[PDB]
RNA sequence: CGGUCCGGCCGGGAACUCAAAGGAGACUGCCAGUGAUAAACUGGAGGAAGGUGGGGAUGACGUCAAGUCAUCAUGGCCCUUACGACCAGGGCUACACACGUGCUACAAUGGCGCAUACAAAGAGAAGCGACCUCGCGAGAGCAAGCGGACCUCAUAAAGUGCGUCGUAGUCCGGAUUGGAGUCUGCAACUCGACUCCAUGAAGUCGGAAUCGCUAGUAAUCGUGGAUCAGAAUGCCACGGUG
């Protein structure tokens, strides 16, 4: 089997890199798990957007990092090289684990 | 044959199951004077089976997670009346006037800039 | 303070002064700016001119400045009343 | 000190980000300082080009740098001159394989960058300001705006007492959040000062 | 406030006892939001009331709190030169609530050692119609009567 | 009641009485009362004299009132004669352990000196 | 900044690469409890032998564009002012105002 | 459900909680009354939510020649063997005093001891650092697991149950100071934090005066993060009770 993690941005782009995955699976391989949703990480920042002195006078941004976790149960050889030789859109971040 | 329903609260999830019996509350695998050692929460976990009299006449199975004391009491008391209204559905319109089948949406308030909490504001000098 | 398993602390250029100072069995005033290192027992009766920002203050070496530090005995701040 | 940038405010909604790429803490700011080093070094290039903006997305350890500019002729030359030339320096500042595709910026006079830096170099060969704003304005509401404000800010003439002047065409609603606001300043470093160019261009509303 | 009268919040009432009152009591006499502790406290000092007298607690309570129940309090008014103390009918919520208030003050200004023990004292004072809350009542009524003449 | 040369109060506790004691606390009183074997919910009365015997003995293993109190005076006098920057805020009365003088340094300072 | 203490921190860097390895096998000697105290002696002064733009803790994270000491935020290597001007212009990936 | 070392633990199951993604939902939409048949308002009906449901972001033309040439940029002026550059040490932490903003208190709605229950939101590779051992302790050693819904920071405290003190400058309060130490770091004298033992100031609710807050609010209780080798009672966030 092979765990799959896809971390992003974009959660409409990384959607469309986990239905993409999916229905490349199963036309090659056999039995795509499926697309489970992991918590966002929402990594929070805070800063003065004063030069020199307004304490209090801030701007609250924020990333939100998407996580996609697709799980292959059946690999085939073709199931496997060909979607490691199958390349998505930048942003996104695939990291396979192999067993 | 069990009933269900999910009752929430400030950060509170309920998770109540009800069985035709004699009234054996069943709390996370505990009882309810052991598990809630408050008589107000001992209330309002009882309110709508005495609001109805419906206390010796079912057992319940309990699941809960997240919050505390009061906000588990209100998330129960919730679940029950989504659980009641399961089984019969002609109590909804006594529970409705309880004031029970509303969720209470009360979220605690975020911390904003400058403020040293949600509203307080520090302290002002003019000179 | 120090930890006990790092030892003591001072100077490599300051111990080989009192190094020398000792086989020398000169009195001479050492100018030091070393005013973290820690007094050695081997220091015991030696003038040493310990910086203080903007001069080299003598300090002789007594038994009870041993388990101390240079600085201790070169005060950086003058101060001697407002009125 | 008082209104959001209308870009920064629009990313989530109907405006895309300049960079589109991903890392994590560890080489967050070692890419970011690379995209600023290769847009720093793009916009000395191709300062007589009219270059709008300059998107950066780096795929699998190999960077692809898509500038948006109003005439590609003078950013190739010939067929992989320049652009290959400009390849090799980007190349050698990221450290990865890049790539380099121009998309033409169809009507520039659409463009709040390149208005902005045509009232700019129009300032520097001292032309009157308030000319240079008509014709950013005359033009942009004949190529088809729904609406276009621009602004310039101090030491206007060489006089010693900087005002700020701005004109306005068609609605630009700011507060509309769903609105294509496209919002860019620019500078002119003139003898007596900086002038400060600001241009906001209102196409519409995007329904999503 | 300028624009509207308002619409009150619904308080529970006690466990013990069903009261409304009884929790509007355990309200005012608690502090940094500790229920808890203040129910204890009236729930002893309602014990050792029913004690000490032999009635319902709630009856007692009724007794101490009707008479300490203010009926005509006064206000500033300051139309003159100088200020009016004007006077004005009480309506009963707000008696009882300075019924209430008047009690937990006097409970707390006692110099017995337990929080039980200052009110169960002074709510057998205020059922003998003695002690400070209704010496404060009475103060409330003799300001009144002496400032009668404005309406 | 009467422990290392002062008097003890009878109804308190047998810890507190003995941190009455200038050099003990309520830890060094629980290591006294264990190596003593008495119990520390009992009062400085229904004691045996033996067991304030052994008392006695227990306090005389540590270092008390006129000891300590040379001991204190032996160290801040050595501080006052090397001349070092405790001895120098020792004798100017300012704050040892480097806290601000500017504000707040009341304690070593006692009250205010109006500017006259 | 200026242009001297940006070189100081620059500098700062490549010593702290360079002895790196070094101060780290003396630091495991002195922090070896398993070591001859002479040994452990002559290895302090060792460590007092190398120059102090060695340590990691001497050199100071500035802006990695203008060299500003104070307001530095590590996951983007900038200060508060140019993350605002990048953030704003669409520089920085996935990063936007945030309202909860 | 079937099975158990009673631990979702283990076969399993996918309902439920939850995790996101998409969508529905509330619109004066309906009923009645008022109104100038208008706008609209009041009420109740249902409904999880009712009139802007709650919170945030969002800050018009301009004002104060407001602030910042020390984030940066820049016109002009000045220095250029010094107003530039390098290093050590010192200083920015001083101290007759005055003010602002905070923390901890003056206790019994509490200090204590023992036992025990319930959170959310975050951070982590030159990092978080289990378990086990040693130390009263801060910590040390060995050392798994983790780029992390898995592992770690990390046992939430207030609370509750029993006993205790019994109105005292106290078993309140913890300042100050002495001694012994740990850790970080080339290096803790000036000038770090923390621990242990001892020490046990003032303070018993605060003059004239003055501040914040309208509901999950104030009040109170703990938690986490940024910065950061180390160094917060500040700041920014989180939930508990209420
Ligand atoms: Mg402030
Ligand atoms: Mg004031
Ligand atoms: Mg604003
Ligand atoms: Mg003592
Ligand atoms: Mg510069
Ligand atoms: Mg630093
Ligand atoms: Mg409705
Ligand atoms: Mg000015
Ligand atoms: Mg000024
Ligand atoms: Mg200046
Ligand atoms: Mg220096
Ligand atoms: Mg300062
Ligand atoms: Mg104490
Ligand atoms: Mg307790
Ligand atoms: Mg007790
Ligand atoms: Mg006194
Ligand atoms: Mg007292
Ligand atoms: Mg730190
Ligand atoms: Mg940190
Ligand atoms: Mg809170």
């Amino acid at each position: 089997r092979i765990r799959i993690r896809l971390k992003a941005f974009d959660h409409r782009l990384i959607d469309q890199a986990t239905a993409e995955i999916v229905e490349t699976a199963k036309r090659t391989g056999a039995q795509v798990r499926g697309p489970i949703p992991l918590p966002t990480r929402k990594e929070r920042f805070t800063v003065l957007i004063s030069p020199h002195v307004n304490k209090d006078a801030r701007d609250q941004y924020e990333i939100r990092t998407h996580l996609r976790l697709v799980d292959i149960v059946e690999p085939t050889e073709k199931t496997v090289d060909a979607l490691m030789r199958l390349d998505l859109a930048a942003g996104v971040d695939v990291q396979i684990s192999l067993g | 044959n069990q009933y269900y329903g999910t009752g929430r609260r400030k950060s509170s999830a309920a998770r109540v199951f009800i069985k035709p019996g004699n009234g054996k509350i069943v709390i996370n695998q505990r009882s309810l004077e052991q598990y809630f050692g408050r008589e107000t929460a001992r209330m309002v976990v009882r309110q709508p089976l005495e609001l109805v009299d419906m206390v010796e006449k079912l057992d319940l199975y309990i699941t809960v997670k997240g919050g505390g004391i009061s906000g588990q009491a209100g998330a129960i008391r919730h679940g029950i009346t989504r659980a009641l209204m399961e089984y019969d559905e002609s109590l909804r319109s006594e529970l409705r006037k309880a004031g029970f089948v509303t969720r209470d949406a009360r979220q605690v308030e975020r911390k904003k800039v400058g403020l040293r909490k949600a509203r307080r504001r520090p302290q002002f000098s003019k000179r | 303070p120090r930890s006990l398993k790092k030892g003591p602390f001072i100077d490599l250029h300051l111990l080989k002064k009192v190094e020398k100072a000792v086989e020398s069995g000169d009195k001479k005033p050492l100018r030091t700016w070393s005013r973290r290192s820690t007094i050695f027992p081997n220091m015991i009766g030696l003038t040493i001119a310990v910086h203080n920002g903007r001069q080299h203050v003598p300090v002789f070496v007594t038994d009870e400045m041993v388990g101390h530090k240079l600085g201790e005995f070169a005060p950086t701040r003058t101060y001697r009343g407002h009125a | 000190g008082q209104k959001v940038h209308p870009n920064g405010i629009r990313l989530g909604i109907v405006k895309p980000w300049n960079s589109t790429w991903f890392a994590n803490t560890k080489e967050f700011a070692d890419n970011l300082d690379s995209d600023f080093k290769v847009r720093q070094y793009l916009t000395k290039e191709l300062a007589k080009a009219s270059v709008s903006r300059i998107v950066i997305e780096r795929p699998a350890k190999s960077i692809r740098v898509t500038i948006h500019t109003a005439r590609p002729g003078i950013v190739i030359g010939k067929k992989g001159e320049d652009v290959e030339k400009l390849r090799k320096v980007v190349a050698d500042i990221a450290g990865v394989p890049a790539q380099i595709n121009i998309a033409e910026v169809r009507k520039p006079e659409l463009d709040a960058k390149l208005v902005a830096d045509s009232i700019t170099s129009q300032l520097e060969r001292r032309v009157m300001f308030r000319r240079a704003m008509k014709r950013a304005v005359q033009n942009a509401m004949r190529l088809g705006a729904k609406g276009i404000k621009v602004e310039v800010s101090g030491r206007l003439g060489g006089a010693e007492i900087a005002r700020t002047e701005w004109y306005r065409e068609g609605r630009v609603p700011l507060h509309t959040l769903r609105a294509d606001i496209d919002y860019n300043t620019s500078e002119a470093h003139t003898t007596y000062g900086v002038i400060g160019v600001k241009v906001w261009i209102f196409k519409g509303e995007i329904l999503g | 406030p300028r624009r509207r009268v308002i619409g009150q919040r619904k308080i529970l009432p006690d466990p013990k006892f069903g009261s409304e009152l009884l929790a509007k009591f355990v309200n005012i006499l608690m502090v940094d939001g500790k229920k808890s502790t203040a129910e204890s406290i009236v729930y002893s000092a309602l014990e050792t009331l029913a004690q000490r007298s032999g009635k319902s607690e709630l009856e007692a309570f009724e007794v101490a709190l009707e008479n300490v129940r203010p009926t005509v309090e006064v206000k500033s008014r300051r139309v003159g030169g100088s200020t009016y103390q004007v006077p004005v009918e009480v309506r009963p919520v707000r008696r009882n609530a300075l019924a209430m208030r008047w009690i937990v003050e006097a409970a707390r200004k006692r110099g017995d050692k337990s929080m039980a023990l200052r009110l169960a004292n002074e709510l057998s004072d205020a059922a003998e119609n003695k002690g400070t809350a209704v010496k404060k009542r009475e103060d409330v009524h003799r300001m009144a009567e002496a400032n009668k003449a404005f309406a | 009641a009467r422990i290392a040369g002062i008097n003890i109060p009878d109804h308190k506790h047998a810890v507190i009485a003995l941190t009455s004691i200038y050099g003990v606390g309520k830890t060094r009183s629980k290591a006294i009362l264990a190596a003593a074997g008495i119990a520390e919910d009992v009062k400085i009365s229904e004691l045996s004299e033996g067991q304030i015997d052994t008392l006695r003995d227990e306090v005389a293993k540590f270092v008390v009132e006129g000891d300590l109190r040379r001991e204190i005076s032996m160290s801040i006098k050595r501080l006052m004669d090397l001349g070092c920057y405790r001895g120098l805020r020792h004798r100017r009365g300012l704050p040892v352990r480097g806290q601000r003088t500017k504000t707040n340094a009341r304690t070593r300072k006692g009250p205010r000196k109006p500017i006259k | 900044a200026k242009q001297s203490m940006k070189a100081r921190e620059v500098k700062r860097v490549a010593l702290a690469d360079k002895y790196f390895a070094k101060r780290a096998e003396l630091k495991a000697i002195i922090s070896d409890v398993n070591a001859s105290d002479e040994d452990r002696w002559n290895a302090v002064l060792k460590l007092q032998t190398l120059p102090r733009d060695s340590s990691p803790s001497r050199q100071r994270n500035r802006c990695r564009q203008t060299g500003r000491p104070h307001g530095f935020l590590r996951k983007f290597g900038l200060s508060r002012i140019k993350v605002r001007e990048a953030a704003m212009r669409g520089e920085i990936p996935g990063l936007k105002k945030a309202s909860w």
